[PDB]
């Protein structure tokens, strides 16, 4: 997904620290270290149709 | 960035799409008004002379 | 990790990505439960119209815009609730319309700036803001009137 | 259709008519306030 850093507003990159994956601000010093699972699932459209004709 | 992709729209299919184009900034090292026009008059050209 | 700091999903009505585990209202709705369901006050950010029903009193002129900088305190006008949700402001011999305007979602701080030195001034927070009206002048009213 | 119920005054106030403000936060959600956040100046021009 898509995070936005609540000090300025920037874009947030996912980065390593010195303890845990965290995401951070490229123009802050805002950090966020990630606790527990987060996910993005997309859902892609499947090939539904069997395609039999004539 | 944030104002920018609300301007854009906020649906999610919108964000997907216009997240390589924040990327591509985010390469880059322009973040303020004044590094994006010093880029913009890099990119101009002089009529002639 | 702190539970009032943590990063927002864009969609500002549903920022809420994580978690420790909108219908469209209509202003008769918000004024009625704003009074019957709660007795709590709220802060109201509403739009007038450019130019009010009425007349410049004694400003030096024109029929040039009668706007709330020109009109006295007290009573200016009722505020009517009819049937099926209709809401109306009756602001002296015409009524205006009340609706709902664009639905905010972003934090919209009241704050009264005084300077009440010419060197030295307060900043005072009201309130928040959260729900905008804009109110219309009924122009099918006014010109089947006349 | 008659106005059944809340037929609210409107009244003017004009003591705060210069000194009011309206501050918006384009890119804060409403839900995230800065109360708790301590504030150092305001810089300002009439
Ligand atoms: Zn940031």
């Amino acid at each position: 997904m898509l995070l936005f850093c609540p000090g300025c507003g920037n874009g947030l990159i996912v980065e390593e620290g010195q303890r845990c994956h965290r995401f951070a601000c490229n123009t802050c010093p805002y950090v966020h270290n990630i606790t527990r699972k987060v996910t993005n699932r997309k859902y892609p459209k499947l090939k539904e149709v069997d395609d039999v004709l004539g | 960035d944030q104002e920018i992709v609300q301007m854009i729209g906020t649906e999610e299919h919108v964000m997907a799409a216009f997240g390589p184009s924040l990327e591509e900034c985010q390469k880059a090292q322009i973040f303020t008004q004044m590094q994006a026009l010093k880029y913009i008059g890099n990119k101009v050209r002089r009529q002639r002379m | 990790i702190i539970n009032i700091k943590k990063e927002k999903r864009e969609t500002d009505e549903e920022t809420k990505q994580i978690l420790r585990m909108l219908p469209k209202d209509v202003s008769v709705a918000e004024l009625l439960r704003e009074l019957s369901l709660t007795k709590e006050e709220e802060l109201l950010f509403l739009q007038l119209p450019d130019t009010l029903p009425g007349q410049p009193p004694t400003q030096d002129i024109a029929e040039n815009a009668c706007t709330l900088a020109d009109l006295t305190e007290g009573q200016v006008g009722k505020l009517l609730i009819r049937k099926s949700g209709r809401v109306q402001l009756l602001l002296g011999k015409v009524t205006l319309d009340v609706t709902m305007g664009t639905a905010c979602s972003f934090l919209q701080e009241l704050v009264s700036v005084g300077l009440g030195d010419s060197r030295t001034g307060e900043m005072t927070v009201l309130g928040h803001v959260k729900h905008k009206l804009v109110c219309s002048p009924d122009f099918e009213s006014l010109l089947d009137h006349k | 259709d008659d106005p059944v119920v809340q037929e609210i005054d409107v009244y003017l106030a004009k003591s705060l008519a210069e000194k009011l403000y309206l501050f918006q936060y384009p890119v804060r959600p409403a839900s995230m306030t800065y109360d708790d956040i301590p504030h150092l100046s305001a810089k300002i021009k009439p």
